[PDB]
């Protein structure tokens, strides 16, 4: 103050699957 | 109406410009693996079609060879 | 052992474990929050691509990747316990973020996320204001912050009122010390054109100083010299200093003398 | 410490009888759909989807119409989303030709909901906000054919009583909704098929996405985007007319009364007006009476 | 260009039709031969 002069493993577990499965699609959109 | 006849004609000259313009894209890998997965299904479904050839051609010579 | 009669492939396998150590994948399906170790993987990366001058690029190209997968796994979320649990971890205790800063991950930080959590609390307590027209009303808003003796009244006389509920907010400790700041200009410009105003700005510097001290008292003194405006800002105030202890020898000499 | 789906891999029978599904071994499934111990959910892969899930991943059509005369399975929902995702009209169509969906279901938690909670694709979204979102037109065409018409979303400054609440203990995903209900409703596929003339709603929704833009100011990027993409499918629909009578409809509407080149001027469609059609009308008005100094030498004549 | 991989499989669907049509073909013919054979016994 200036005035003048558990749910953890669930939710990491949730955002891990995404992120795979978000690299897996993208790795299919790139070049030949 | 004029108006609905040519929006109509319109609508779909766009449609099929943007069909036709989505092929000229680049190509994406599902594309290739889903050509690969394809044709390993050919390749099964071919192979339980021989599998079922060759069992009927053994029914039909095991029942020649019993006639005789 | 293996640095004599085995160099240069000690530092290339150094560099291989740490290339496979940093991908994405590795960093996703090993450990149990990826989040905290790639953050402090990019910093021990970022420290030995300064330390060992060759190789730079690829300790760079290493570092940068990590930042990019955290800025990922954070941007694939979609709720706010989402977003608070990967901002703050196990909003009291916003830790993330502060050591997100201190590594310097520049698109952590800037993410539309991030930044949506930061203008959440930064306006914390008015929001009558966050949805304001334009910058015109809060410079209006400012202006009327310039009324300060009511401000100081109600915050020592008697806290948690309205008034003591609104103090307690970011956006007014800004304004008012940007007011402050704002304020002694004024009395400065006043002072030069055609003794009160003297002791005055004293007294605003010796407040400056005040401040300058209880900040580098928290941390060390290396801590202190780390920025750059600070050094700075404290050669100014001791010009200050300086230049109105000058002034004040002078004035007693002259005192004594036509005494 | 590695994360995982089951307790333990159990079954070698069933594990070969879902690698047999995802590579499509038609012979396999249909002798084990009717002989086996249970056609269960076969999540053993690292994430988890069922036989139907896995089958629909990899467009085996004769394998998903085998699973759907099974009558026992589950993630009905998240294949259809899945396969309107990668773009399958074949598996859509007999997807949607599955007992249950004769309920309407869309548009009018339990559904979608695979892996027991946390389902993919903005718990937000419907089937047809993802077919706009994929640009898949055939798949727009086969819904709104079944009706569920995009929901408008409600303003901004609005404080009616869904929006307070949804504003309290919901904030930060009232927004994101938002600007996915206008990412969904701006698409090139959706103004196409779904209103009688895409032209004035293009421009409208054009000029109504800027001012939330300048309002909102996070996510400013993505609405400067949307209504970029607005106008560029304006400029298109122009540009692909070849006669006369088509460049006046467009440019007027229903040369007096030209009224559509002035509310584009208004909402500052800078493409618009400077294609070569609506320059050449323009330049057709502008010498409208003296014709012989049109077609002038040099600019020393005028 | 896309057009060559959407023809491609196109291609690929034709030839699985085809040879399904052929061991049908192939396979009314076998019963046609096994019915003659069990009714000359």
């Amino acid at each position: 103050g200036k005035t003048l002069p558990t749910r953890y493993q669930q939710i990491m577990k949730r955002l891990i699957k995404r992120y795979v499965l978000k690299a897996q699609v993208d790795k299919e959109n790139d070049e030949v | 109406t004029r108006y609905q006849q040519i929006m109509k004609r319109l609508i779909k000259r766009y449609v099929l410009k943007a069909q036709v313009d989505k092929e000229n894209d680049e190509v994406n890998e599902g594309e290739l693996k889903e050509i690969k997965q394809d044709i390993s299904s050919l390749r099964y479904e071919l192979l339980e079609d021989k599998s079922q050839a060759t069992e009927e051609l053994a029914i039909l010579i095991h029942k020649l060879s019993e006639k005789l | 052992e293996k640095q004599r009669h085995d160099s240069f492939s000690h530092s290339r396998s150094r560099i291989n474990a740490y290339k496979g150590l940093a991908s994405p994948a590795y960093l996703s399906l090993s450990s149990e929050d990826p989040v905290l170790t790639a953050l402090e993987l990019s910093n021990e990366l970022a420290k030995l691509a300064n330390i060992e001058k060759e190789f730079k690029n690829d300790y760079r190209k290493l570092s940068m990747q990590c930042k990019d997968f955290v800025v990922g796994v954070l941007d694939l979320c979609r709720d706010s316990e989402e977003v608070e649990a990967i901002l703050n971890g196990d909003k009291a205790s916003l830790s993330r973020v502060k050591l997100a800063i201190k590594y310097e991950v520049k698109k952590f930080v800037a993410h539309p996320n991030c930044q949506q959590q930061l203008l959440t609390i930064w306006y914390e307590n008015l929001s009558g204001l966050r949805e304001q027209t334009i910058a015109i009303k809060c410079l209006v808003v400012l202006v009327v912050a310039l009324g300060l003796p009511f401000l100081a009244i109600g915050y020592w006389i008697a806290p948690c009122s309205r008034l003591g509920k609104i103090l307690r907010s970011p956006f007014m400790k800004f304004v008012a010390h940007a007011a402050s700041f704002i304020i002694f200009l004024g009395l400065l410009v006043f002072n030069a054109s055609d003794t009160w105003t003297e002791m005055l700005i004293m007294v605003w510097v010796l407040g400056m100083m005040w401040s300058e001290c209880k900040e580098l008292w928290l941390e060390g003194p290396r801590e202190y010299i780390l920025q750059l405006w600070n050094v700075l800002d404290f050669g100014m105030l001791s010009i200050f200093i300086a230049a109105f202890t000058a002034r004040f020898l002078a004035f007693l000499q002259a005192t004594k003398a036509q005494q | 410490f590695m994360f995982n789906d089951r307790g333990t891999s159990l079954t070698a029978e069933e594990e070969r009888f879902l690698d047999a599904a995802e590579y499509g071994n038609i012979p396999v499934v249909r002798k084990m759909l009717e002989e086996s111990k249970t056609l269960n959910v076969n999540c053993v892969d690292y994430m988890g989807q069922n036989a139907l899930q896995l089958a629909v991943g990899n467009e085996h059509l004769e394998v998903t119409e085998l699973l759907l005369k099974k009558e026992n399975l589950a993630r009905i929902g998240d294949a259809l989303l899945l396969a309107i995702s990668k773009g399958y009209v074949r598996i859509v169509e007999a997807i949607l030709n599955h007992p249950g969906f004769a309920a309407s279901k869309r548009l009018t938690d339990d559904f979608y909901a695979y892996d027991e909670d946390g389902t993919r694709f903005s718990p937000d979204i419907t089937p047809i906000i993802l077919a706009a979102h994929c640009q898949k037109y055939e798949v727009v065409h086969m819904l709104l054919m079944k009706g569920a018409r995009i929901e408008r979303p409600h303003d901004y400054f609005c404080k009616c009583g869904d929006c307070m609440e949804k504003q309290r203990h919901d904030s930060f995903s009232h927004s994101r909704s938002r600007i996915n209900a206008y990412k969904g409703l701006a698409s090139p596929a959706y103004l196409s098929l779904s209103s009688e003339d895409p032209v004035l709603t293009a421009l409208e929704l054009s000029n109504e996405l800027a001012k939330l833009a300048n309002i909102e100011k996070e996510f400013k990027n993505d609405y400067r985007k949307l209504s970029m993409q607005c106008k560029d499918f304006v400029v298109g629909v122009l540009d692909l007319c070849r006669d006369s009578e088509e460049v006046e409809a467009i440019l007027n509407g229903d040369k007096a009364s030209l009224s559509r080149v002035k509310l584009a001027i208004k909402y500052e469609v800078k493409k618009f007006v400077a294609h070569p059609n609506c320059q050449q009308q323009l330049l057709t008005i502008w010498y409208e009476n003296l014709s012989g100094l049109r077609e002038q030498t040099i600019a020393i004549k005028c």
